[PDB]
């Protein structure tokens, strides 16, 4: 039949009091309504993904879509929350978290949010970098954008945009936030997928603007729409930034890439007064114990433009560097034992790489201090993995402690031409070569591949080849 | 009629909160008349005590007090108005979110009396800080209505040291995130205050402070060039503002991401020329020139803030020395004051001060005061009161004193505790013949009908005939006779 067979699945949402079965127990009546809503939702989604259901639900005359959109404007609270979930799933948009403030619901929709497959146990970097770095396709047609363009045009023509505006300004505080994000996603979905003609009666918001500029209408409503546009304004900035790295392993990969594509395209005096004032404020000297030093004032001292332990030969700076040398030292168990979830986890890790680069600038003088760090990292490796005879006790701790943030210290040394030469003198490449053929270690192998920099020809590439051809099959799959 | 309903407690409201309700209607009656203008000063100090004493249960009394209170301020003049505003600042600090229906008139009322240079400036400003705390997020509904008055304060102020502006800058900090659509017009007045050399130093001090303290809850990324430029022409100008100006600049570079990087050469020349060494600002500049991370640069400031966040009545009763009519009037006024003083309820105790200076508001509180004290007393103490009431009723013939006592008897009957005990069947016989001489036949008929319900007698039937005749109901009296002809013995009906 014409308008009574297929549109029966829309009854639970269009009818405010739906009774599917004439005989049922009244005890589970409340649970029955929730069961009907979920089952009906899976049918509406299932009929909008087939070409025989889109043309039948969007007929030019009276159709089910006009009843599904028309019921959205009625000030009901149970139907409105149900229909919004359907709209999110039809367009396949990530659902935000239930809240009454926009900022909380905005941080839960960003594309760079942490996922469970990004851990070391799962795909370490390859899984994370797939959803952050963009695909290398600028001409290949995306056959799913074509489908989403037709559905979006069908809803816009029927009046979805005007219906959403009424929802935003005339509903609860926790329903409007879920509708403000949907409007933001749809507008962003429509300025990159829709053609030119369909974009002329789109990005003007006639209904919204008129409400937010009129003083005749009740004052309470006026600012609800005005704040809604203010809340919707920040949504574009979140899409403007785009996805950003979450792990320092992936972060160092992007940094070296942009550096080498900008170095091929052919500030202060820093008097001793600036250092001495800053060094005394670092707190590293007078309190000879960590967790008291100001970790903010230490990074600025390291990557300050002119101070590199070579130009300014000072006894105090020799005392300053050696005191910090003892802390990051793997043998001196002051930093390795820190838990993975220590609150200042990031800041401490960045300064460590920020420090090994500072030493490398003083090539003639810093090598003596740099010699010590690289040596005990090799000794730490010789025990952790178990390559030399040992109980392999460090395996238990490596995952749960900050001892895994040591490949960052050794990988950031591979970038500079004078850092890879340092590794040869310490003979850490030889140590890395041997650990490739390790059956029971797979955590260790995964970390080494990501950390090493392969931009230049040298030992780095060789070690990569061995890992991807002579190792455990599971390990090779990740390489 | 609602006011008369509460005096008898027709709604059977429990005695716990009945006292506050009857106190307000007594206080409001002397508050709606301009004739009693002198008593208005101390009546409000009692209303502000009732609201404070109750707490969250004073919301239902808002529809009565507020409409009259707002009207009084409009019409009253003199030193009272400056004192009424401070009280109005207290009733908005007790009830917080329920002042919304009455905020429209309050804002309008504050417009007329905020004369630009007058002694009534601070109490208006102090009122604003109390309102913004009460609303606490929805103040933006009424904020734009008071900005035109506030705008012309930073340029037209003759106060020495610009203290009024400073007292207003500390009130802007409390707004927080309330102002979002009004920052484009409220910020230029703020930035104009700390760049003018002719301004006093304390005024410019607060202008820099009110920006960084406002940074913690607002986004200043869009308004970058508007306020950065006045800062760099302030460091070179004033050698004394260097320390506190860097705190405002540094708190603003934090909000901006890498977009500030192009402004470094413009500022570095002012720092190398005048040798400015700020510790916190030195950290931020290094993080921008040389990279630190990627998820930290160009970060939305609002998201960052959200992440960081996440017994003696017998002497009054037993006098027995009252013989003259004036003494009887004096005894009643002595009794009424004594009940209010110790009524076992702070709501009625507060009204004692007004009762001394105004007697008519103690007459209507006699019923409420009596029930409070009478309930606390035991059988032995309350028995002594009853026999004193008996002597009080059967002594004089003054209508005014008896009417107060007659009304008290009716009040007790309406209550759920039953009528007050008396000699015989709650003293219906005594009250029935006591109201007859007082020319109150509505009560007299009611008491007689209670006597009839026990046992009919010829005396009762004859008395009911007389009462109806002087109550202008001849047909009702005819029914009494017909009752005696068929439901009573024959040849006994008196010819009279």
């Amino acid at each position: 039949r014409a308008d009574v067979e297929l549109e029966r699945i829309l009854a639970p949402y269009t009818d405010f009091h739906y009774r599917h079965s004439p005989d049922t127990a009244e005890g589970q009546l409340k649970e029955d309504r929730e069961a009907r809503f979920l089952a009906s939702k899976m049918g509406i989604i299932a009929t909008f993904r087939s070409w025989a259901g889109i043309i039948n639900l969007c007929k030019p005359g009276n159709s089910g879509i006009q009843s599904l959109i028309g019921v959205l404007c009625i000030p009901n609270m149970e139907i409105r929350r149900g229909l919004l979930e359907v709209l999110y799933d039809i367009f396949r948009l990530p659902l935000p978290v239930v809240t009454e403030e926009f900022i909380e619901a905005l941080l839960s929709v960003d594309p760079g949010r942490f996922q469970d497959s990004w851990r070391l146990s799962d795909g370490f970097v390859a899984a994370e970098a797939k959803t952050i770095l963009p695909h290398r396709a600028r001409s290949r047609p995306d056959l799913m954008d074509n489908y989403l363009a037709l559905i979006l045009s069908a809803f816009i023509r029927n009046g979805l945009l005007e219906g959403l505006v009424e929802v935003i300004t005339n509903s609860d505080d926790h329903i409007s936030v879920r509708a403000t994000i949907l409007l933001g996603e749809l507008l962003h979905m429509a300025n990159t997928i829709l053609p030119h003609s369909h974009s002329h009666h789109l990005h003007c918001l006639p209904t919204l603007m008129n409400m937010a500029a009129s003083f005749d209408i009740p004052k309470e409503k006026r600012l609800r729409a005005s704040a809604a546009l203010n809340c919707l304004k920040r949504f574009h900035e979140m899409k403007k930034r785009g996805p950003k790295p979450y792990s320092l392993h992936l972060d160092h990969i992007i940094q070296k890439a942009i550096a080498t594509h900008q170095k091929r395209d052919q500030i202060l005096k820093d008097t001793e007064e600036a250092l001495l004032i800053n060094l005394r404020d670092s707190q590293v000297l007078q309190h000879k114990e960590n967790l008291e030093w100001n970790w903010n004032l230490i990074g600025t001292i390291l990557k300050w433009p002119n101070v590199n332990l070579r130009n300014y030969k000072d006894e105090q700076l020799h005392r300053f560097v050696r005191r910090l040398l003892y802390f990051y030292k793997p043998s001196s168990k002051l930093y390795a034992n820190l838990d993975l979830d220590f609150a200042k986890a990031k800041q401490l890790t960045v300064v460590g790489c920020q420090f090994t680069e500072f030493l490398l600038e003083s090539e003639e003088d810093g090598q003596g201090y740099l010699e010590d760090l690289v040596k005990d990292i090799v000794q730490w490796l010789n025990a952790s993995s178990g390559m030399k005879p040992e109980r392999s006790l460090q395996n238990n701790g490596l995952l749960t402690t900050l001892s895994q943030h040591y490949f960052l210290f050794i990988g950031t040394l591979s970038c500079h031409p004078h850092g890879v030469k340092m590794l040869e003198k310490c003979s850490v490449f030889q140590c890395l070569l041997n650990l490739c053929s390790l059956k029971n270690q797979d955590h260790l192998l995964k970390l080494t591949v990501s950390s090493l920099d392969y931009s230049r020809d040298g030992l780095a590439r060789v070690i990569l080849s061995k890992i991807l051809t002579a190792a455990t099959d599971a390990c090779r799959l990740y390489a | 009629y609602s006011t008369s309903e509460m005096l008898v407690n027709m709604g059977n409201l429990p005695l716990d909160e009945f006292y506050p309700a009857v106190s307000m209607v007594a206080l409001m009656r002397i508050f709606r008349d301009q004739s009693l203008s002198h008593h208005h000063t101390m009546v409000v100090q009692a209303i502000t005590f009732i609201f404070k004493s109750l707490g969250l249960k004073c919301v239902q009394f808002l529809p009565q007090v507020m409409p009259t209170f707002l009207n009084v301020i409009r019409v009253c003049d003199g030193a009272i108005r400056e004192f009424l505003f401070q009280q109005l600042g207290m009733l908005v600090s007790f009830v917080k979110s329920h002042i919304r229906p009455y905020m429209d008139e309050i804002v309008t009322l504050m417009r007329e009396f905020w004369v630009m240079n007058t002694s009534i400036q601070s109490t208006i400003i102090l009122l604003i800080e109390q309102i913004v705390v009460a609303l606490g997020g929805e103040f933006k509904l009424y904020l734009p209505q008071l900005i035109p008055h506030m705008l012309r304060v930073f340029m037209h102020d003759n106060s020495p040291g610009r203290i009024v502006s400073i007292k207003l800058l500390a009130a802007i900090q409390l707004f927080g995130a309330n102002l979002d659509d009004y920052l484009h017009l409220l910020l230029p007045p703020i930035v104009k205050l700390f760049d003018a050399p002719e301004a006093p130093l304390p005024s410019r001090k607060a202008a820099l402070e009110t920006v960084d303290r406002l940074t913690e809850s607002l986004d200043f990324t869009d308004y970058a060039s508007r306020i950065i430029h006045p800062i760099v022409r302030t460091l070179d100008q004033s050698p004394e503002l260097r320390s506190t100006a860097m705190d405002t600049l540094s708190s603003l570079v934090f909000q901006l991401g890498k977009k500030y990087q192009i402004f470094i050469p413009m500022v570095n020349k002012v720092l190398v020329r005048h040798r400015i060494n700020h510790q916190r600002y030195d950290v931020l500049i290094c993080r921008i020139v040389k990279g630190y991370t990627l998820a930290d640069e160009e970060e939305d400031p609002l998201i960052y803030q959200h992440r960081m966040l996440r017994i003696n009545l017998q002497k009054a009763w037993g006098a027995a020395r009252r013989v003259s009519k004036d003494d009887w009037l004096e005894w009643l006024r002595r009794l009424s004051l004594e009940l209010l003083k110790d009524s076992s309820s702070p709501s009625l105790r507060s009204c004692w001060a007004l009762a001394q200076a105004y007697n008519p508001m103690a007459r209507d509180l006699f019923n409420a005061a009596f029930v409070s004290c009478w309930s606390e007393l035991n059988e032995d103490q309350q028995d002594e009161l009853i026999r004193s009431i008996e002597l009080a009723l059967t002594s004089q013939d003054i209508a005014e004193v008896t009417q107060t006592l007659l009304n008290l008897a009716e009040f007790m009957e309406h209550s759920d505790k039953g009528p007050l005990p008396l000699r015989d069947d709650n003293g219906i016989v005594l009250l029935g013949e006591r109201a007859a001489k007082c020319r109150a036949y509505a009560k007299a008929l009611h008491y007689k009908e209670l006597e009839f319900q026990k046992g009919p007698t010829p005396a009762i039937l004859e008395s009911l005939i007389s009462i109806n005749n002087k109550l202008q109901q001849p047909e009702a009296a005819a029914g009494v006779l017909e009752y005696a002809m068929k439901h009573f013995g024959e040849l006994e009906i008196q010819a009279t």
